[PDB]
RNA sequence: AGAGCAUAGCUGUUGGGACCCGAAAGAUGGUGAACCAUCUAGUAGCUGGUUC
RNA sequence: AUUGGAUAUGCCAUAUAAAGCGCUUUCGAAGAGUCGAGUUGUGCAGCUCUAAAUGGGUGGUCAUCUAA
RNA sequence: UUGACCUCAAAUCAGGUAGGACUACGCGCUAAGCGCAGGAAAAGAAAAUAACCAUGAUUCCCUCAGUAACGUGAAGCGGGAAAAGCUCAAAUUUGAAAUCUGGCAACAUUUCUUUUGUUGUCCGAGUUGUAAUUUCAA
């Protein structure tokens, strides 16, 4: 058959050099483990029961509702799309609401690399809303590369029926 | 453009959720007594009766049928005219249908009948109007589609203790006690200004 | 979040993304069995507000019927007799063609603990649901049979009532 | 006395009261989120094939086919109203960006 | 088929035991709850008083009951009613109010925790 | 309400061209009242009915003669009845 | 007025993949699309932790959990 | 006559005959302990809780009753406040002290604090004083847990006691 | 310047298997290569009978 | 001898918690091959088409409900 | 060359579950046939009535009423029995998946050495969404 071009999207992906780049920034970011986090708050607790603040986390956002949420908040600076969603209808909207919100998207290989990151079998989709201030310049070099890279590159083939 | 091949009169019949297989039947045989009735879907809403006019124009009818079946019991029929024209409203009581025994007669589709109408129209303003509107309608205009030049049957219509008995003849078989509700001097709107009391 | 996307996007069928997804499956569809399991619901929106939960004890299967009862009901029932250690919940349309009408039911686990504990889903346990689609209790079960609240929906009848003092 | 007296009658003086609205009834209002939504959605899936053919009737000035094919599509006028205003409404908004 | 009445007075009987029975659990409060007096909504019955399903919330908020505690001393809540008329808000705030005039609430343990 | 004056406007607003042919109107409008007053009665209502009838039936096959309509339907000339 | 005659095609007797169109996105959304108030929550230490925290210390108090030194010092 | 209930009469094991029918059974009251004590097990339910002085119904009643012996505005319905009943027998007054009696043990509802809570609101009175609340809502340094003014009224008037 | 309402009895009559017995069928579901079980107390102007 | 729901009382109680009701210069999501329309068979089902957002359903512009 | 995920397989792997009978009463498909339940089932907290001074889930009984409607044959109201209300989907926990099955190890517990749990730990499920909060009466 002839692709939608909101299906035929997904076929152009982000390429090595970005890619390996993106995910350098996105693993500084990791969420903490559910064993890391235990050992955490053990800590916490031992040290309130003996006798007895805090700042607030820095992790990558992931989940559908979640990110979309925050797409639509204005809070999300980086999103990135897995390319192989199984029902694609999921994602299949994600570019486009991107667009219309104002937010740097990128369609990334494999939804394991995405869900490599978050400590999950699968992530469809992760954003980056905040980062520490050590790494702005890191993430503002990056999203610069997905515009060249992603979005001034292709930009007709995705407005053109795929297959 | 406004139209092609312009047969004078056509007729938009027109049925509300709510009707009945005796009333159904009947709405079947007068669209099919007559060869330029543009038979259509029911009406959805019961309320915006101004839209009637949108309908015939889309449909390019001049002559609309409206059928109302409130409490699905008593049939109510409108008969108006599209542009602008005064609105009619019937009252429809003692369903004869086409499977009775009674029946007798058999008259030809498309075949234009004569129109015969009682002298107590030309008495009252009012049924000056009602007569009018009904030659204009069962009356088929010549040139129409899928209408024979033979006279087959004529229609009947006596003004009997006020209501008017209609009445076909070779009994072709429609059977009904046509009574007037009231008059509306616009499309399916405008004030009142007749009311048969 | 995203579930109100996937909704309005399911209105759209005969539409171009819509409509390329319906083909495309319909042939995966095809090629499977008449009754096979699905990894998760194909349209997971759907599955959710029929009541499907991502957790164990919940199953999916997705069911072809032959177009031309109702098929949504038919569904139902033959995928009751193949899994039949599980109570079906609900079902819904997913996909067809000019031949079948497939579509995906949603069928948890009695026996499963995270079931059996789950005091939402618990009222299922209970022997009073075997085969809630073999009696016309489900969605579609009750509608058949004209099951509602209005003036639209038999031993009463013919009984002659003798009372004690007459 | 803690009973309830069945029957006979009331004093008929009458006082009104204007009660406020029900939730139950806000059930239609269209939302911001749910306008947003719909508009994307339009945008994404794309048209029916008698969706299109609508919009070419409609591009070529032939309202009234582009109108007869929506009523005998979807299956009312009221919802050929809707269909048309709405198709309208994405021909002058392609037409901007077109 | 004919439907005989010879239980007419077997059933008379299980459902007094039943009346026993629901005394004997809860047997310091009543065997029924309170309702309401509305007025039957016809031309023909509209002068006569009745009993109704439950208390509008415009009703237990003039008399100063909870819609959440109102169930827990045996008032019903209808949500479905509500007041078109002064005569039926204040017939029945004035109803609750007198059933709350006879009311013996039996105090209940509360849990209170050693530290803060 | 029963505006006469406005009735009567309306009613000679929309009037049908009498210009046009006995078949071609198709109308038999007489001047005579055949109106039974007993119509109330099936037979008197019948009787006058049948009365009206015969004279349309005649001016119509008058006036087809004249106007060279074959109001005789043909046995060879077959086409869909109504019943 | 009608004229009540019978249309050109009255029943009475082209680019199957076009391109995408961008009628709703072509213009960006500059405010946020919820008009719902920030919740108090997301600027305070979370609660779900405080509560994991306060239930992780009833079992330390009460020994039912190894605290860290005495489970470090066991794994010697 | 089914070949079940032959099963039976043809073979010598007894029925499971079990002999639980008592008719003119009334239950008996578990529940309360006062009314348990002044319950005449003769008595209907209606006799009971009239003897009792209580209510059994706070509506009408569907049936003619029992007579044994031939005896001889909408602000002022909505302001108005009933000052309670008298209470007609014994047994109503017994059940009234007891319940007023149970709510004085049981009538310490207010809370003490705990360690946490009074260095908290402490640590914020020191800095900003014993009065102006919304100020000390305001700040974040000192009110980590983000408390509004009236949940921090009180953790101050809860102290003092 | 109201005579009805209820209950019971007798009598008549209408519908229920309908005073009792007796009529060629057919249907649903099975057995054996027609039979069997329900429907079925099938259909009555008729036959025979109908008790101090 | 098995247990019901209560009562009295002891010991624990993760309350840095969880509620009800006051207020609002802040918000308020609501179920689609469904509803509906056309046509056949026995409201329901088949087949063709197929929606909306103060909308939709059902009653007399009003009332009343708020489906899938 | 390795690993991650996906999809499909295998095992006399571990733990389960289904079938058949009864069927007076229940609920379905099509008296009979066929399917499936329980101690009742079904129904059930209005996309319900009404046109009033309005009512208020369901079921049952009386009445409406042999009425309306088109010989068939109700229903609103009214009288009574019993009364009980709720759970999700759709809004980010996002200052923290707060959620859960299982294995193992302890402990407790029993209509019961037969039952049923608690705590700790490890794996798995789950961000394609498990909890909390919310259900329009808001």
């Amino acid at each position: 058959l002839k692709v939608p071009p909101a299906i035929a999207q997904f076929q152009k992906t982000l390429d090595k050099n970005t890619a390996t780049q993106v995910f350098k920034l996105l693993n500084k970011y990791r969420p903490e483990t559910a064993a890391e986090k235990k050992q955490r708050l053990v800590a916490e607790a031992e040290a309130v029961a003996n006798g007895k603040v805090s700042k607030k986390p820095y992790n990558v956002k992931y989940g559908l509702n979640h990110v979309v949420a925050l797409i639509e908040a204005k809070k999300a600076k980086l999103v990135l799309i897995a390319s192989d969603v199984d029902p694609i209808e999921l994602v299949v909207f994600l570019p486009a609401l991107c667009k219309k919100m104002g937010v740097p998207y990128a369609i990334v290989k494999n939804k394991a690399r995405l869900g490599t990151v978050i400590h999950q079998k699968t992530a469809a989709v992760l954003a980056v809303t905040e980062v520490r201030e050590e790494d702005k310049n890191e993430l503002a070099s990056i999203v610069s590369a997905v515009d060249a890279n992603f979005s001034a590159k292709y930009d007709e083939s995705r407005r053109k029926w795929g297959g | 453009s406004a139209g092609f091949v312009p047969i004078k009169q056509k007729v938009l019949v027109l049925s509300s959720r709510g009707v009945t297989y005796r009333q159904r039947h009947l709405l079947n045989d007068l669209v099919s007594m007559m060869p330029h009735s543009k038979k259509d879907s029911k009406l959805d809403s019961k309320d915006r009766l101004y839209q009637l006019n949108e309908l015939a124009e889309l449909y390019n009818c001049n002559n609309i049928f409206f059928f109302e079946s409130r409490r699905r019991e008593d049939l109510y029929l409108h008969i108006a005219r599209a542009p602008n024209g005064p609105t009619v409203k019937f009252h429809v009581e003692n369903l004869h249908t086409m499977d009775e025994l009674n029946m007798t007669g058999n008259a030809l589709k498309g075949s234009r009948p004569i129109l015969s109408f009682d002298k107590t129209f030309d008495t009252a303003p009012h049924l000056k109007v009602v007569k009018e509107l009904l030659q204009q309608t069962f009356g088929i205009p010549k040139g129409a589609r899928r209408s024979k030049p033979f006279i087959d049957r004529v229609c009947t219509l006596t003004i009997a203790d006020g209501k008017i008995w209609f009445r076909n003849y070779e009994e072709i078989g429609p059977r009904f006690v046509m009574t007037i509700i009231n008059i509306l001097e616009g499309s399916f709107g405008g004030p009142v200004i007749y009311k048969n009391d | 979040g995203a579930y109100k996307y996937l909704e309005e996007l399911a209105k759209k069928k005969q539409s171009d993304v819509n409509l390329f997804l319906s083909r495309v499956r319909a042939w995966e569809y095809r090629q499977m069995n008449v009754i096979h399991r699905a990894s998760r619901p194909s349209r997971p929106d759907k599955a959710r507000r029929l009541g499907y939960k991502a957790k164990q004890g919940y199953v999916i299967y997705r069911i072809r019927v032959r177009r031309g009862r109702s098929a949504r009901c038919t569904a139902e029932e033959r995928v009751g007799r193949y899994c039949s250690n599980l109570r079906v919940l609900n079902s819904y349309w997913v996909n067809q063609d000019a031949t079948y009408k497939f579509f995906e039911v949603i069928l948890v686990d009695p026996s499963h603990k995270a079931i059996r504990r789950d005091p939402r889903i618990n009222w299922i346990v209970n022997p009073v649901h075997k085969h809630r689609e073999s009696r016309g209790l489900t969605s579609i079960g009750k509608k058949s049979r004209g099951i509602g609240k209005g003036h639209r929906f038999w031993l009463r009848h013919n009984t002659l009532s003798l009372r004690r003092y007459r | 006395a803690p009973g309830l007296v069945v029957g006979l009658n009331k004093g008929k003086t009458l006082t009104k009261r204007q009660l406020p609205e029900r939730p139950s009834r806000r059930k239609g209002h269209l939302s911001k989120r749910t306008a947003f939504v719909r508009s994307i959605v339009r945008e994404v899936a794309g048209f029916a094939p008698y969706e299109r053919r609508v919009m070419e009737l409609i591009r070529n000035s032939q309202d009234k086919r582009a109108r007869k094919l929506a009523k005998k599509r979807l299956g009312t006028l009221k919802r050929a109203k809707g269909k048309i205003e709405e198709l309208t409404s994405v021909i002058q908004s392609s037409r901007l960006a077109h | 088929y004919v439907k005989t009445w010879f239980n007419q007075p077997g059933r008379k009987l299980r459902r007094r035991q039943a009346r026993q029975t629901k005394a004997a659990k809860i047997a310091p409060r009543p065997v029924e709850a309170i309702r309401p007096a509305v007025k039957p909504p016809t031309i023909r019955y509209n002068m006569k008083v009745r009993a109704g399903r439950g208390f509008t919330l415009e009703e237990l908020k003039a008399a100063g009951v909870s819609r959440r505690v109102a169930s827990t001393i045996g008032i019903p809540v209808d949500h479905r009613r509500r007041n078109r008329s002064e005569e039926s808000l204040q017939r029945n705030v004035e109803r609750i109010k007198v059933y709350l005039a006879h009311l013996i609430v039996f105090p209940r343990k509360a849990g209170q925790p050693k530290k803060g | 309400i029963n505006n006469t004056v406005a009735l009567e406007n309306i009613y000679e607003r929309i009037k049908y061209p009498d210009d046009i042919s006995f078949v071609e109107n198709q109308a038999v409008t007489t001047k005579e009242p055949i109106i039974i007053e007993n119509v109330e009665d099936d037979l008197a209502r019948e009787l006058a009915f049948y009365k009206q009838g015969v004279s349309s039936v005649k001016a119509a096959f008058a006036k087809l003669r004249e106007a060279n309509v074959l109001i005789s339907r043909p046995h060879d000339y077959f086409a869909e009845m109504l019943k | 007025e009608i004229d009540a005659g019978y249309s050109s095609d009255s029943s009475t007797e082209f680019d199957p993949y076009p391109d995408y169109d961008d009628f709703f996105t072509n213009t960006v959304r500059e405010t946020p699309l919820s008009s719902a108030p920030e919740p108090k929550r997301r600027f305070a230490p979370s609660k779900h932790e405080q509560k994991r925290i306060l239930q992780l210390a009833y079992a330390i108090r009460k020994g039912r959990i190894l605290t860290s030194e005495q489970r470090a010092e066991r794994e010697r | 006559a089914n070949p079940r209930q032959r099963n039976k009469q043809r073979s010598g094991k007894p029925r499971l005959t079990r002999r639980n029918a008592n008719k003119k059974a009334k239950a008996k009251i578990y529940g309360n302990f006062v009314i348990q004590q002044n319950w005449d097990k003769h008595a209907t339910l209606r006799q009971n809780y009239a003897r009792l002085g209580l209510l059994a119904t706070p509506n009408y009643v569907t049936g003619g009753v029992e007579k044994l012996y031939p005896d001889p505005t909408l602000d002022d319905v909505l302001d108005k406040e009933i000052s309670i009943a008298p209470a007609k027998t014994e047994v109503v007054r017994q059940l009234e002290e007891e319940a007023v009696k149970k709510a004085a043990r049981q009538s310490n509802k207010m809370l003490p604090l705990s360690a946490f809570e009074h260095a908290y609101i402490q640590r914020l009175i020191n800095k900003y004083g014993t009065e102006d609340f919304e100020s000390m809502a305001k700040d974040v340094k000192l009110n980590s847990k983000l408390f509004n003014g009236s949940k921090l009224k009180n953790l101050y008037i809860r102290m003092k006691a």
